[PDB]
C-alpha cells in the first residue's frame, strides 16, 4: 500500500501509484478521482451524490462559476438547447 | 471526468435540473443525454418522436400529454388531436429497454397497445389519465403479453367494454403486479380470475376496482390482500347483515397497511363505520362518489387525524367543515364537489362559511377546490389572511358572474388579496362577477402563478393584458367567454413563447387576428378550431369560436382534423 484488515473495499485490489499520503489517510479513515480508481462503490455513491449538489438547482452559469468550466458554446448553440429543452422537455 | 460524471449525474432526476446540466457545456451536454432516463413531455405537439428519439436515447420511461385541459369541459370535438402511433411506432424500434408510459388526454388504440405489448419486453408501467380509442380487447394484449408488468392504472380513462374478460388472458405465471386501476371499467371483470389475480401477486400495494365487484366480495379480496396501500372499493352497497359488515370489518382491519381509500359507490351509510379500524392511519380519502349526508361524513372524520387529502361532496355542509377544521390538523389539500349543479337554489347549506373555516383551522392546508353557491370578499380576504402558503385555489361559484352577496360588489378585491397573499400561489381559478381589476391584480401580485383559468370575467383586452404582461411564471392560460380578444393578444405575442400554450374559446378572437399572429410567429402553432366551415366563408373580423395558441419545434402538425387550420 504506497505511493488484510478492513483493504479489500477496492476492487482494484481484492502496492498503489496513482494516489498519496495524505489522500490514502483519508481513505483509511473511512479524491472521488479515487474513490473510483479504487473501485469502493459505498465511497462513490458518497462523493458523487454531495457532488450532485453543488448541482442541484442551479443555473448553467451558477454551476461553470461554482466549478471552473468554460463555457464552449457558440450562442447559436446555447439558445438552440435552452429552446429545446424548455419548449419540449420541461 | 466521464465515469464519474455519469455517477454524478444519476443522482440528479429533476427535468429542470436535468436541462441545467446539459447546459454547462459541450461534454455535459452528451454525457447527460446519453444517460438520460426520463422524458417529461408536456405538450406532444412541441416536439416530435424523432427529434427526442435522437437527443435521448437510452429513455427507460415516457410521459406525455395530448388535448388541452378544457377537453374535460367537452371543448376540444373528437379529432382534434390526440394521436399517441407515432410515439408508439417511433420508441418502438429505438427504444428496447423501455420500461414505463404515462400518457393524458390522448389517442390509443388497440393497435397501439398490441404495438407497446409486443415491441416492449421489460415494459412495467403503463397508465392512461383520461384517454380514449382503445377497448378491453386492447387490454386483453396487455394482460396475455407483458411478462413484467407492475402497474397498470386507467384513470378516468374512457374504453370500449366489450368485455371483463380481458384480466384473465392475464397468464397463471404472472406475479409482478404492484397497482391496478380498473374504476373507470363497466365491463364485469370475472371475479375468480381477480381473485386468483389479486392472491398470486404479493407485492400488489395499490387496488381500485370497479363498480361491478359488489360489497358483498370486498372481504374476500382483502383476505388475500393483506399489505395493501390504497384501495378503491367496488360497490358499496348491500342489503344490512351483521355476517356482511362484520366480514368486512374483520378484512379491512387485517389491512395494517392502508393509507389511501375511495371508490365507495352508492355507498349505504350502514356499512361505512366498517372503514374505522382504517381510519386512523388514513392520509387519503375520497368519498367524491358517495352520497352519504352530513352526520356520517362527521362519523368517518373524528376517526381520521392523520388525513392530508380529502374529497367530498358539498353534502359535508358547513358543519361538516367545522369539524374538519378542528379534527384534521394534518389537512393539505380539500376538493369539495357538488352534488347537484344544474339547481342555483342550495340543496346542501355548504356556503363560503365553510371553506373560511377549514382555512384558520388547517395550518397546512396549501391545495383547494370548491364549488359553492355563494361568495363574498369578507370571506376571500380572511382565507388569504390565513393561509399565506397556499399554493392551488380554485373557486368555483355556481351561478356565473354572482357577486359578493352581502355588499353586491364583483370580487376583484376579494382574488385580490389571495394573490397579493398567496406570494406563492402557482393556480388559480376564477368565478363570479369580476372587472378588469381583478386581473390588474393578479398581473401585479400573481408572481409564481403558472396556471390560470377564467369564464365569464373581465370587460375589456385590458384585462388579459394585465395578465400576459404580468405573470413572469405563467405557463398555462385558458379563457372563456370572456370580453377579450385581438388587441392584448397582439399587444403581447412574444409572451406567448415563454408559455406552454392559450385556450380562448367562445371569445372576441377574430380570424383577422389569428392570421397575423401566425405570420408574426413562425415558432408559435396558432389553431383555430372552429366548426362552421372555412374561416374564410366568414369576413375576417368574425370570432372564431376556439383558437389553440402554443409554442413547438415540431412546426405545424400532420394530423388536422378538418375544422382545424394553422397560419
Ligand atoms: O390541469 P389539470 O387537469 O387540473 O391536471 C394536472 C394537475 O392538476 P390535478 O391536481 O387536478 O391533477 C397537476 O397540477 P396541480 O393540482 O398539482 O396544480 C398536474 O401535474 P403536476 O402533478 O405535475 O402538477 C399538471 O400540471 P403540469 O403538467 O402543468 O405540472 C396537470 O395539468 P395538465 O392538464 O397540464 O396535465
Ligand atoms: C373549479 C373547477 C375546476 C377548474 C379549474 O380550477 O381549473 C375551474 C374552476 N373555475 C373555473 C372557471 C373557468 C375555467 C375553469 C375553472
Amino acid at each position: 500500500l504506497k505511493s488484510e484488515a478492513v483493504a479489500l473495499e477496492s476492487q482494484t485490489i481484492a502496492p498503489l501509484p496513482n494516489v498519496t499520503s495524505k489522500i490514502l489517510a483519508k481513505v483509511i479513515e473511512y479524491l472521488i478521482l479515487a474513490a473510483n480508481y479504487l473501485n469502493i462503490k459505498n465511497l462513490l455513491d458518497l462523493t458523487c451524490q454531495t457532488v450532485a449538489d453543488m448541482i442541484k438547482g442551479k443555473t448553467p452559469e451558477e454551476i461553470r462559476t461554482t466549478f471552473n468550466i468554460k463555457n464552449d458554446f457558440t450562442p447559436e448553440e446555447e439558445e438552440e438547447v435552452r429552446r429545446e429543452n424548455q419548449w419540449a422537455f420541461e | 471526468p466521464e465515469e464519474v460524471l455519469e455517477h454524478v449525474f444519476s443522482f440528479i432526476q429533476l427535468d429542470k435540473d436535468r436541462n441545467s446540466v446539459s447546459l454547462v457545456c459541450k461534454s455535459w451536454y452528451e454525457i447527460e443525454r446519453w444517460c438520460r432516463r426520463k422524458v417529461f413531455i408536456g405538450n406532444c405537439y412541441a416536439v416530435s418522436p424523432a427529434t427526442v428519439i435522437r437527443r435521448f436515447p437510452k429513455v427507460r420511461s415516457v410521459e406525455l400529454k395530448g388535448k388541452p385541459h378544457f377537453a374535460d369541459f367537452n371543448l376540444v370535438p373528437d379529432g382534434w388531436g390526440g394521436y399517441v402511433y407515432p410515439w408508439i411506432e417511433a420508441m418502438s424500434s429505438s427504444y428496447t429497454w423501455l420500461e414505463e408510459i404515462r400518457l393524458k388526454r390522448m389517442v390509443v388504440t388497440d393497435d397501439c397497445l398490441e404495438l407497446i405489448a409486443k415491441s416492449f419486453k421489460n415494459f412495467k408501467v403503463l397508465v392512461l389519465s383520461s384517454c380514449e380509442g382503445f377497448s378491453t380487447d386492447g387490454l386483453a394484449a396487455i394482460a396475455a403479453t407483458c411478462r413484467n408488468l407492475k402497474e397498470l392504472d386507467l384513470r378516468e380513462s374512457d374504453v370500449d367494454d366489450v368485455s371483463g374478460h380481458w384480466l384473465s388472458h392475464f397468464p397463471d405465471t404472472y406475479t409482478s403486479l404492484v397497482s391496478l386501476n380498473i374504476s373507470c371499467l363497466a365491463s364485469e371483470v370475472s371475479f375468480s380470475a381477480l381473485e386468483r389475480l389479486v392472491t398470486r401477486c404479493p407485492n400488489l400495494k395499490s387496488l381500485k376496482l370497479n363498480r361491478a365487484v359488489p360489497l358483498e366480495k370486498l372481504a374476500t379480496l382483502l383476505q388475500r390482500a393483506p399489505q395493501l396501500e390504497e384501495l378503491g372499493t367496488g360497490g358499496y352497497t348491500a342489503e344490512v347483515r351483521p355476517d356482511v359488515y362484520s366480514g368486512l370489518s374483520v378484512a379491512l382491519s387485517g389491512c395494517k397497511e392502508l393509507r389511501c381509500l375511495s371508490g365507495f359507490w352508492d355507498a349505504v351509510p350502514a356499512y361505512l363505520p366498517a372503514v374505522y379500524s382504517v381510519c386512523s392511519r388514513l392520509t387519503t380519502l375520497n368519498l367524491s362518489y358517495a352520497t352519504v349526508q352530513s352526520y356520517d361524513l362527521v362519523k368517518l372524520l373524528c376517526q381520521c387525524p392523520k388525513l392530508q387529502r380529502l374529497w367530498v361532496l358539498d353534502y359535508i355542509e358547513d358543519a361538516g367543515l367545522e369539524v374538519l377544521a378542528s379534527t384534521c390538523k394534518d389537512l393539505r389539500e380539500l376538493r369539495v364537489f357538488p352534488s347537484e349543479p344544474f339547481v342555483m337554489e342550495p340543496n346542501v347549506a355548504l356556503t363560503e362559511q365553510g371553506l373560511v373555516s377549514v382555512s384558520m383551522g388547517c395550518p397546512k392546508l396549501e391545495s383547494v377546490l370548491y364549488f359553492c353557491r355563494q361568495m363574498t370578499n369578507a370571506a376571500l380576504i380572511t382565507i388569504a389572511r390565513n393561509r399565506p402558503n397556499m399554493t392551488r385555489f380554485r373557486l368555483c361559484i355556481i351561478e356565473p358572474k354572482a357577486p359578493d352577496y352581502l355588499t353586491l360588489e364583483p370580487l376583484d378585491i376579494g382574488f385580490g388579496a389571495i394573490v397579493e397573499h398567496c406570494k406563492d400561489l402557482r393556480r388559480l381559478s376564477l368565478s363570479g362577477l369580476l372587472t378588469d381589476k381583478v386581473f390588474e391584480y393578479i398581473g401585479t401580485y400573481a408572481k409564481k402563478m403558472e396556471m390560470l383559468s377564467v369564464a365569464f370575467a373581465g370587460d375589456s383586452d385590458l384585462g388579459m393584458h394585465h395578465v400576459l404582461s404580468g405573470c413572469d411564471s405563467l405557463r398555462k392560460l385558458e379563457i372563456r367567454d370572456c370580453p377579450f380578444g385581438d388587441k392584448a393578444l397582439l399587444a403581447n405575442a412574444s409572451k406567448l413563447e415563454t408559455m406552454r400554450s392559450l385556450w380562448m374559446s367562445s371569445c372576441s378572437v377574430s380570424f383577422g387576428a389569428c392570421k397575423l399572429l401566425g405570420q408574426k410567429m413562425p415558432k408559435l402553432n396558432v389553431e383555430v378550431i372552429d366548426e362552421r366551415g372555412a374561416p374564410d366563408s366568414r369576413p375576417e373580423s368574425c370570432p372564431v369560436e376556439r383558437v389553440f395558441i402554443y409554442r413547438t419545434v415540431a412546426g405545424p402538425r400532420f394530423d388536422m382534423p378538418g375544422f382545424v387550420w394553422n397560419m
